[PDB]
């Protein structure tokens, strides 16, 4: 079985630097040429450059050159994207490509912000349809989970330091709290998770 | 650098009307031109290779075609599935440049938003800061104005709006819109109301509660 | 006497030489996967016309093998349907697939697609020899990667999956293709059958015919390149369940005499042709229908 396997999300700060991998297994990459595309938040995809992993042959957009360097291991059929002098206009997905076919990409983070555990506060209306809620604030970088065990998720905002994100849920008036609800928020970059039982 | 212009940015449509969109080179690129479709949180995945082969699996409702500078990209009857951004690609010269993408919007019956308000929570008045929030769920079109009232007031500092995507199933817009101050600014005052205005109703759809209580 | 004017036209037709492997079943080497031997194809030419009938089945081999919650009967012999997806990847999704390759992507066809099926790494095993053999279907010009190298499971004793190889009419577009298959095949070895010709032995400056011959009923020229096939080069015998390596010895060849309806199948290589417009020369090798 052929598998495209990139590396993890990364947190840096301005003026650092990053090397990134996609790993194929499965299928010798030496025939293929292999690409990296950058896609920022909201905003389009941006060719970085390929790889030929046969002569070792990569090229790039010229906006890239001196930022970018990719790659590539016949022997571990491995391609890498290395990105030096880290700036907030490098905060993006990259995709690795193996020719035609796209990686799951690779969430880049630069700021000089450091990851911070987020607090949650449950959302309860005041003393047929009843809507609930969780405000997750301070935390980051971003990426929030919250799953409830009618589901809406609310994209975070910059709220002058951290992230602010909401989720909300609606359910039968019969069904709570007849037999209650709780939102779980998971934080994988703080490595927290907190489960808050709405009252 | 060769330079694909994608028209238009943006695209409403509604569910079984076609969608075309163009890309025009700046230099010839010959038959090499890709075709993308990228779904919310998703990767692109290929539909159209060589300006006009539809890729296998690809759903016959979605066709490309051109050569030379003029690329033309078909849906011949847009479903609620299509709902993404779509990117033309060169590949003849290096750099391989996208266009600029094509973001769809998918056009349906108008829809009143369920307006629900949030007192600040007991243990974030701890914390020392007190946030008002506002769910408007499931609304249509995007175009919505919320105002917020303090004790019959107008608020426009400390005020923060999200909206959320399409939705996948009926195609609705939610928003939250989250009154920001400190705990001794919510002691202060007394009344909060949420105010939602829609074109779906001339009189806005008020959402209020009281600290009193 | 006169020299052999036939030298070069029939090279390809030295199935010894050119494909050196079985061809009703084709297992003429081993390779080692995560540290156990296993036969393999290794012909050098494409056999036209060949798949795998599978018994007591109405599934297709080029069906993906059983994969999840289906059991083994219910699929065929074909890689299964995985992302990124490799098998089955039609010509021009190839093509495109190699398109920074100028060797790769300039291949014939059936080459491409022996190719592509060799970039397989099996079970990620990089100290590996192993690659999957592939079929190439002509008419939706699709390769399709397959995942079962074996090519007949005829055991009487309990005939699990019941296997033959074999040239039915459902695969007259199909191409069977090892690892091996060769980069100037169209040059070195057969494919299409030979009009107004009779495969010879040449002899004293003229071509004389084949000595030893069995003689069978065939009333088409398909028919006879099936029964061709069917006592072929073969690196397993029939109904079974090294010495037991072909290297491409078999009875390889027939002439078919398309007036009395007679399939005439030798197994020693032909060095001429006669000319005799009752014949048509085929080979287990050549396509099962197409003629020249």
């Amino acid at each position: 079985e052929v598998q495209l396997q990139q590396s993890g999300a990364e947190l840096l700060r301005p003026g650092a630097s990053v090397k990134l991998s996609c790993i194929v297994s499965g299928f010798k990459i030496k025939d293929t040429s292999m690409h990296w595309v950058k896609q920022r938040p909201e905003q389009g995809l941006e060719w970085i450059g390929r790889i030929d992993p046969a002569n070792d042959n990569s090229e790039y957009d010229p906006k890239f050159q001196g930022k970018a360097t990719i790659t590539a291991d016949t022997s571990s059929n491995t391609a890498y994207l290395q990105l030096s002098s880290l700036t907030s206009e490098d905060t993006a997905v990259y995709y690795c490509t193996l020719s035609h076919f796209w990686g799951q990409g690779t969430t880049l983070t630069v700021s000089s912000a450091k990851t911070t555990p987020p607090s949650v506060y449950p959302l309860a209306p005041g003393c047929s349809s009843v809507t609930l809620g969780c405000l997750v604030k301070g935390y980051f970088p971003e990426s929030v989970t919250v799953t409830w065990n009618s589901v809406h998720t609310f994209p975070a905002l910059l709220q002058s330091g951290l992230y602010t994100m909401s989720s909300s849920v609606t359910v039968p008036s019969s069904t709570w709290p007849s037999q209650t609800v709780t939102c779980s928020v998971a934080h994988p970059a703080s490595s927290t998770t907190v489960d808050k039982k709405l009252e | 650098s060769i330079v694909m212009t994608q028209t238009p940015k943006f695209l409403p449509v509604s569910a079984g009307d076609r969608v075309t969109i163009i890309c025009k080179a700046s230099q010839s690129v010959s038959n090499d031109v890709v075709w993308y479709q990228q779904k919310p949180g998703q990767s692109p995945k290929l539909l159209i290779y060589y300006a006009s082969i539809r890729y296998t699996g690809v759903p016959d409702r979605f066709t490309g075609s051109g050569y030379g500078t003029d690329f033309t990209f078909t849906i011949s009857t847009v479903q609620v599935e299509d709902l993404a951004v779509y990117f033309c690609q060169q590949g003849f010269s290096s750099p391989r440049t996208f266009g600029g993408g094509t973001k769809l919007e998918i056009n349906r019956a108008d829809a009143a938003p369920t307006v629900s308000i949030f007192p600040p929570s007991s243990e974030q008045l701890t914390s020392g800061g007190a946030s008002v929030v506002c769910f408007l769920n499931n609304f249509y079109p995007k175009d919505i104005n919320v105002k917020w009232k303090i004790d019959g007031s107008e608020r426009q500092n400390g005020v923060l709006n999200s909206w959320t995507d399409q939705d996948s199933k009926d195609s609705t817009y939610s928003m939250s819109s989250t009154l920001t101050l400190t705990k001794d600014e919510y002691e202060r005052h007394n009344s909060y109301t949420c105010e939602a205005t829609h074109k779906t109703s001339t009189s806005p759809i008020v959402k209020s509660f009281n600290r009193n209580e | 006497y006169m020299g052999n004017p036939w030298t070069e036209y029939m090279a390809k037709y030295d199935i010894e030489e050119v494909h050196g492997s079985g061809i009703r079943v084709d297992l003429g080497e081993d390779a080692e996967v995560a540290g156990t031997q296993y036969r393999l194809p290794s012909g050098k030419c494409p056999v036209f016309g060949k798949g795998i009938i599978i018994e007591n089945s109405n599934t297709t081999f080029l069906t993906p093998v059983a994969t999840g919650n289906q059991y083994l009967k219910d699929g065929g012999f074909a890689f299964p349907p995985t992302e990124p997806l490799m098998s089955p990847m039609t010509l021009d999704e190839m093509r495109h697939f190699y398109k920074d390759n100028k060797y790769v992507k300039n291949l014939d066809e059936l080459t491409l697609c022996s190719r592509h099926a060799g970039n397989m790494i099996p079970d990620n095993d990089k100290n590996s020899n192993y690659k999957y053999p592939a079929v190439y279907d002509d008419k939706d010009k699709k390769c399709h990667i397959l995942y079962i190298a074996a090519q007949e499971n005829n055991g009487p004793r309990y005939c699990m999956f019941c296997f033959r190889p074999a040239k039915d009419i459902s695969f007259q577009n199909y191409t069977y293709l090892s690892k091996n298959v060769v980069d100037n095949w169209e040059k070195v070895c057969p494919r299409k059958n030979l009009q107004n010709a009779k495969f010879g032995l040449w002899v004293d400056g003229n071509c004389e015919d084949i000595p030893h011959v069995n003689e069978f009923p065939a009333i088409d020229l398909f028919e006879c390149n099936k029964l061709v096939f069917e006592l072929s080069a073969s690196d397993q015998p029939k109904q079974y369940e090294d010495r037991y390596k072909s290297h491409g010895k078999g009875y390889n060849w027939g002439n078919y005499n398309t007036e009395t309806q007679k399939c005439e199948i030798f197994n020693v290589k032909p060095t001429c042709l006669i000319n005799n417009s009752s014949y048509i020369a085929t080979t287990a090798l050549s396509h099962p229908i197409e003629v020249e």
